[PDB]
């Protein structure tokens, strides 16, 4: 199992018009695979939808992924807000 | 367009970790 | 209750908008209280027939009621698909927006909430199903086949708000959707796996 | 804009798992999930460790520019099937299915077919054509298999 | 040793101080990693004692 | 830990001060990576 791989690529052709948005080297870099979208980063450890007590088929839709990312509200927020100045 | 062989961009590892960035050390002229 | 529920988006609202002055961008009454699927339809109508954000809250626009947050929703939404529109995909008033948008979008959708198949004739034969759902939007990334090599791109910046027509640098590219992957995260290994004796 | 070139065959694809790897482990927490994007709902059902993912794409209001897809598959989850719900069957329907050049013919409107893959990336080029009409849909699928 | 080789790897924080930063659906806050590096620190001390 | 609980639901005594380290840990998503392996 080998590591220094090369796994990215550049083609010769300056397309270099419409792209502004994609990554450039600094070109347009090619890579050998797909990339990978994470929803959240941080998971919720505990919350019964993921932890499944023991105890008592019904469905629930929850409102986004937020639910499950360990958000800040807002009140303390503002208060941090208000301690900034 | 199928006959476009792409160019591999090579690390060499000794590169990647370190790299600093000689007469500026005035010693030796 | 909903006294302080207006002012901590207010002051974090204005805080979080320095860098890109959103808030204190140009926007006319435009009363249009509409479905937000045609949030950009009736705007596209309003252009073709004919007291910014900040000074809403100034002039008391909005009430503690369900429309009195839904028009902040509303105008949010406006003014970031104007913003879009406004720049090119590839500079950096773009992106700011496109993340402010997330941000309030995000703090606006919780804190109003705290205010066929065989294998499924097997698996609802054999187990019982408590369940969740939720909806992403996902992205696109570009394709090419070279000689045996068969390369991919990077995400595109472009928002979920763009609306434009897909345009191609080259017609030899292609594009493909990325399903983000999602579920219990894979039990890791322990702390002795990473960083033993070498 | 593609939208307006959505298709008008392919209703529903199915990438669900083989009773094979369930018969041979088994003898649930599940999850079902949508993606923001017209349709191509994804839902799956593990427990506390097996997985069992499925996905499915009605593409009734999917584009035709936009024909790849792209996902992430575990190393356990080797094999795979489908189940191809067509609009209707109405002639001679060539599907052939290539996983990197070899086709599948199929288990035997709705074909099942059989999916043995292998580490890294896949193609899995699918394809539908009617004989006499001479019209074309095309479905790619990048299968990343964990090592 | 045998305590701390059985933490996860996929440890982090989640400090009082991100709030200021405003972080987004993928934004990659810049205070995630002050537990790990310290739970590395005591485990290749704790290693590197004779 | 029972009987310094019962003092703080009783006497309300006049500090009982507050010294946290402002952060707790969480597990955080992984994922593998995309390139495949090389052999």
């Amino acid at each position: 199992i080998m590591i220094d791989a090369a796994s990215s690529f550049v083609l010769p052709i300056s397309i270099t018009k419409n792209v502004d948005v994609l990554q450039r080297t600094d070109e347009i870099l090619w890579f050998r695979g797909p990339s990978v979208i994470v929803n959240e980063r941080i998971i919720n450890s505990g919350d019964p939808h993921l932890s499944l007590p023991l105890n008592r088929n019904e469905k629930e839709s929850l409102p986004g992924p937020f639910v499950l990312g360990l958000r800040p509200s807002a009140k303390f927020t503002a208060h941090r807000l208000s301690m900034l100045r | 367009f199928e006959t476009m062989v792409a160019n591999p961009i090579k690390v060499s590892r000794l590169q990647s970790n370190g790299v600093l960035t000689i007469h500026y050390s005035l010693a030796n002229f | 209750k909903l006294v302080d529920f207006l002012v901590n988006v207010q002051s974090i609202l204005n805080a979080a908008s320095v860098k890109c002055h959103v808030v204190d961008e140009s926007f006319p009454a435009k009363f249009f209280e509409k479905n937000p699927d045609k949030i950009y339809e009736s705007y596209c109508k309003f252009i073709k027939n004919r007291t910014t954000i900040n000074k809403r809250f100034e002039n008391g626009e909005y009430e503690p009621i369900q429309g009195g947050f839904y028009k902040l929703y509303h105008d949010i939404k406006l003014v970031c698909t104007i913003l879009i529109h406004f720049y090119p995909q590839g500079t950096r008033n773009y992106q700011l927006v496109d993340k402010f948008y997330k941000f309030s979008s995000e703090l606006l959708l919780r804190e109003c909430c705290r205010i066929a198949t065989e294998l499924d004739k097997i698996i609802s034969y054999d187990f019982i199903k408590i369940s969740m759902n939720y909806t992403v939007p996902i992205s696109q990334t570009y394709q090419i086949r070279t000689k045996d090599m068969d390369l991919f791109s990077s995400i595109i910046s472009k928002s979920n708000l763009d609306k434009r027509p897909h345009e191609l640098p080259n017609t030899n590219f292609k594009i493909n959707n990325v399903l983000p992957q999602t579920d219990i995260e894979n039990e890791a290994p322990r702390l002795g796996f990473v960083g033993a004796n070498t | 804009l593609g939208n307006g070139y959505n298709r008008s065959l392919l209703t529903e694809d199915y990438l669900l798992n083989p009773n094979n790897f369930k018969k041979l482990i088994a003898k649930s927490m599940q999850k079902e999930m949508q993606s923001l994007s017209e349709q191509h709902t994804m839902e799956y059902k593990p427990y506390k460790n097996q997985n069992w993912v499925e996905y499915i794409f009605n593409g009734n209001e999917l584009s035709q520019n936009e024909n790849a897809f792209s996902f992430m598959l575990q190393p356990m989850q080797t094999f795979l099937t489908l189940q191809s719900h067509l609009t209707s069957s109405l002639k001679d329907t060539e599907t052939l299915l290539t996983i990197n050049k070899e086709p599948v013919k199929s288990r035997t409107i709705t074909e099942i077919f059989d999916i043995r893959l292998s580490e890294g990336l896949n193609h899995l080029m699918f394809r539908c054509e009617d004989k006499i009409s001479h019209e074309t849909e095309f479905m790619n699928f990048w299968i990343n298999v964990l090592p | 040793i045998n305590e701390l080789e059985r933490l996860p790897a996929n440890l982090g924080t989640y400090s009082l101080d991100d709030c200021l930063e405003f972080i987004t659906k993928d934004d990659l806050s810049s205070r995630m990693d002050t537990f790990k590096i310290k739970a590395l620190v005591e485990l290749k001390s704790l290693k590197l004692l004779t | 830990k029972r009987i310094l609980k019962e003092v703080i639901l009783a006497k309300k005594v006049s500090k009982v001060p507050i010294n946290n380290v402002r952060a707790f840990p969480v597990l955080q998503t992984n994922y593998n990576g995309s390139i495949p392996v090389v052999r």
